[PDB]
């Protein structure tokens, strides 16, 4: 019975790592997109300043 | 006025394209809310399996 | 002209307030990228420990 739970615990660990690792990739990609939006606000703010 | 139109028309181009970057970031949250949520559900199996 | 100026000031205000929301979104990524990454490492320890 313990050996059976070891596979389940070990399986959920690897399966959770795949989702956790994949959840980190989408998070890092989202951060880069957020960084691009940060520069956009500076462009809009800078562009709006020129209009003023 | 012509200089303003050159910036207003150019500003809308950055707001529209810039908005896509914000909407794209929102899609990342769906993956995080969907991927990390499953990890939390599978996390119970790891703890439950350890209880056994 | 003064009417448009009031819109620029209000528009820049939304950029400042919007930037805070955008920058705030980046801070969450630093926690998600740091929390999920740490969780991913825990799975490796549990998975490796489960093998033992």
């Amino acid at each position: 019975q313990l050996t059976a739970t070891v596979k389940q615990n070990a399986e959920n660990a690897r399966q959770a790592s795949h989702l956790a690792l994949s959840a980190s990739e989408t998070a890092q990609r989202g951060g880069k997109v957020v960084d691009n939006v940060v520069q956009t606000m500076r462009d809009i703010s800078t562009s709006s300043q020129k209009i003023a | 006025a012509r200089e303003i139109k050159s910036l207003i028309e150019d500003s809308v181009g950055k707001v529209d394209v810039g908005s896509t970057l914000v909407e794209s970031a929102g899609e990342t949250m769906a993956e995080i809310v969907s991927a990390v949520t499953r990890v939390t559900d599978i996390m119970g199996e790891i703890a439950s399996a350890s209880d056994e």
